[PDB]
């Protein structure tokens, strides 16, 4: 992360030697590394708690801005202070200090605080307003409202389903039949290994071990050529689940009804086959033998 | 509410870590002079047709500063300047930093102070503060091997730290060849102080550090390369500008 | 704590000394480490207080400060003051210097300034509220509520014995008991230690030992000159019983109501104190310290 | 109770508004009164609750209880969890309906900034001008006044005691019998002896009371009740001098009129019977000793 080093004192009258600048857009980066400094030697604010202390324009009051420094070795008078949220709020040319306060039962016993330097915020993209559908906004504004809108739109879409799916089950004592049969149903065209059947024929006498992957825009296999899919190289890999059958160098693979794919049965120079229509694809895998021949099951 | 609150202008003069405005009560800098722009000193060999120059030099140049100092009492403002002076008139060399170019360091000295009349009781002259140096230097950075940040104009380092890996140091970009035989092989630290003398791990050795070929002279430019596999060197320098 | 090291001249203007500044939340930690300085040699202010004294601003007429300096060594003339709320209390340039007084009792012996020194208050993220200078109402509805207590306090006390005559008329027959208490009082004002009482001050941080006796006609006191009276070398010597109390370098004699003897004080220059009314004399006797004052006691 | 009257847009962004400051711990309820906006009009929000909503400091969700839909003005009263954080608060009004048990947003005002102030410094502020001798006169004259009072009080709580109280005849006699007996025991006054001395100077005399010393028991040697004397009283006393004359002055209760008894030192004593009343002088010895007759 970025640091700004800083060798503040207490004795010598700076008043506005030191400048520190910042930009709107830094949550967690931009740290301020200061020495603190007391006629000359380094200054040990052991028992005593420092503060970040902004006097911010026009945001004014008791406790114009106050955060606890974290990160501090009061042995050596140095601390390490990473600008916050309500830091980087304020931006223009603004005034800060470090204080350190040392207090009993809440009240105060003793306080000492550095010269004045100055802390300056350059504004960013996100603190800048623009004009956006006929209304002036800033990013922090809209940001909040899109993700809300998300937000509510996904619990409000939760409920939707939730509230409908007990009318049909909830108040009828047959229809909780309905929907638990459409339920188990698409499991069992995606999960349970039935209805697609594919053969393989091979080289070995035994039976060969045969593991079924599926892929969208695969490489060479997007509409529009090379690189013009939204995934480049493949999307999503679905390990298909298969039960196994095997007769005399033939292997049958039975595979869910969603992996039914019908397209060009490719042939690569080893235990690998390919089944492609258009952008999907259907991976055949096989170890310890040769595949000769393989085709969509049809007797 | 009644608050007697030191003012500071614009582009106010800060002495010596100190603004005068804030020393002196009724002070107050009005302008200053000669930062915004630089000239330059030539040599020319003129001949029969135009004329070469032979060489280019910088000149020290001198801030010209003026100020407003007022007080009701004829007495209290002889005393204020009484202050003025005495903190002005300085021996060696003080940083200026000005209210308008708080990045930049200058580093001068007190020179001549223009005519001052003897009546009013609000005075308005200048001083010139000539600076030894004419380039303004910002914050010290500590960079490992290599220079890439935009420089301006050419710099001087500060302190060069050396860590050898090899039997002998040559430091070398190009232009200006280093060169120490006989250095401390097997990783050992060699600080190149430039404003100052030289160092060896821990102790100071000026005299045998550096062999009869070697630079102290070197200027860092906007891609300048000392990367080696025979040293790790830390250089530590000033953006300077004009 | 931050320390701010000066050097304060009596008889030259304090305008050569660096820029004094201080924050205006500071509490008790911005300390002034203050060098006295006359015609040029550091001044011994020993026996005399060190006082901060805050001029107000001129405008208002606000702001002014008589604060107690608490650390201090008078032998090589140096003072640390820590800065107050009332002076830290405006925000800007401060018209400061510091007092040394040797008080008794109120009135004021010897006193000795410094010349007048500025200094600067930055401002802080908090601003102290203060109210406005009361000192004389706050004395005056004191001293009425003391009246008001002297009034109603009559009323109740005669109206508390009018109410209570009749059993007070008859409280003893003729002056059997009367008579009797009488003799007791006689006994309690000449052997009970419960009248006079007399301050000796002392050099001892100890509890010395006061012995009090006594006599008439002793040399010198004698109405007709010396040799004059009916006992040369002085009349008979009471031992007057006392009930010592003790304070920080003062000490509390009471004695009986019979030897209340109010003449001139004479201090001899040791541990011996004498009291002379023509030819009555009363000593005072004190063991292992020397007396510096003798006065009646007066609250 | 501290107001606050501003007015919020749901179209323009809200950042010009005035400057509204709400102190951290505050005894008086603080309220802020805002009236709504849609393009620089005043809206409607019959049917709709308005809900203050704070936003994360890196969510609370507060329903306000007064509000007028027709006018569109609403009162929010400053709840703990709004003044939570010291400094620049974002918060905005949303504007909600309850359709299925849960509340549904419509719409709502865009957010804008409100400070949150410390109470930092005591009610019982420090005075504009401060005077160390005027407090000291201060303390000094109150302390007066409390310690004259209070020794008053404690006289006018005396009186009323014995004399209001239980029975005055009865108590005021009770209290005298003791006293006289305290000042007849403790208090040097009645017995009055003469030791006649050596010294020209003024000898301190020491007094000691004891009964049943040695060799002046009833029943002879070793017969009282404990061997070698009883108790041993220090007998207080008044001393009066006068040239080779001391007069020791006692109590009363300690008068004997006996054998006065001489021994080759500064010891001299006064036996009758049991009783034994010891005189020991320092730094100069006894010559004669007498009753003072008055």
């Amino acid at each position: 992360m970025t640091e700004h080093f800083i060798t503040l004192s207490t004795t010598e009258p700076n008043n506005n030697i030191g400048i520190v600048k910042l930009r709107h857009a830094d949550v967690n980066s931009q740290a301020i590394v200061a020495q603190i400094v007391e006629n000359g030697q380094p200054k040990n604010f052991e028992g005593l708690q420092p503060f970040f202390c902004l006097m911010a324009q026009e945001a004014t009051g008791q406790g114009v801005s106050e955060e606890s420094v974290v990160s501090f070795d009061a042995k050596n008078g140095t601390l390490k202070y990473v600008a916050s949220d309500n830091a980087l709020q304020f931006v223009g040319r603004n005034e800060a200090y470090f204080s350190f306060r040392k207090q009993e039962g809440g009240r105060w016993i003793e306080q000492f605080s550095t010269r004045t330097f100055h802390y300056i915020v350059e504004k960013s993209i996100y603190s800048q307003p623009f004009k956006d559908s006929n209304y002036w906004w800033t990013f922090k504004e809209l940001y909040r409202i899109f993700n809300k809108y998300i937000e509510d739109g996904k619990k409000s879409w939760e409920q939707f389903v939730e509230a409908n799916r007990e009318i049909l089950e909830s108040i009828d004592p047959g229809g909780v039949l309905l929907a638990k049969v459409i339920d188990i149903e698409k499991i069992v065209n995606e999960k349970v290994p039935a209805g697609f059947k594919f053969v393989l024929e091979h080289d070995s006498e035994y039976q060969p071990e045969v593991k079924v992957t599926s892929y969208k825009n695969a490489i060479g296999t997007e509409t529009d050529g090379f690189d013009s899919g939204p995934v480049f190289g493949g999307g999503t890999i679905y390990n298909v689940p298969v039960s196994l059958s095997y007769d005399r160098q033939k292997v049958y693979v039975e595979m869910p009804k969603s992996y039914t794919l019908a397209g060009d049965i490719i042939l690569i120079d080893d235990g690998t086959l390919l089944v492609i229509k258009e952008t999907q694809v259907l991976c055949f895998k096989m170890s310890d033998a040769k595949i000769t021949k393989g085709y969509v099951f049809v007797a | 509410h009644y608050r007697n609150l030191p003012f500071i202008p614009t582009s106010a003069m800060s002495y010596d870590g100190a603004w005068l405005e804030e020393l002196i009560e009724g002070y107050q800098t009005l302008a200053v002079e000669g930062r915004e722009m630089y000239s330059l000193s030539f040599e020319t060999q003129d001949m029969q047709v135009g004329g070469v120059i032979t060489n280019v030099k910088y000149p020290p140049r001198e801030l010209t500063i003026k100020y407003k100092l007022e007080d009701r009492d004829p007495r209290v403002l002889q005393e204020k300047f009484d202050t003025l002076k005495a903190f002005l008139i300085r021996q060696e060399d003080v940083p200026i930093i000005f209210n308008d170019d708080l990045e930049y360091t200058f580093y001068g000295r007190f020179k001549t102070a223009d005519n001052v009349a003897g009546d009013t009781n609000s005075i308005i002259s200048s001083f010139t503060v000539l600076c030894s140096d004419p380039f303004k230097h910002g914050k010290i950075q500590s960079v490992k091997n290599k220079v890439i940040e935009v420089l301006p104009y050419p710099v001087k380092p500060d302190k060069l730290s050396f860590k050898l890996l090899t039997e002998g140091l040559l430091a070398t970009d190009g232009n200006y060849r280093l060169k120490s035989s006989q250095a401390k092989k097997g990783d050992f630290l060699e600080f190149d102080f430039q404003t100052g003398d030289t160092f060896l791990n821990g102790k100071v050795n000026n005299n045998l550090l550096d062999l009869d070929s070697d630079f102290k002279n070197i200027r860092l430019t906007t891609g300048t390369d000392f990367s080696s596999s025979n040293y790790e060197l830390t250089i530590q320098y000033r953006k300077a500008v004009l």
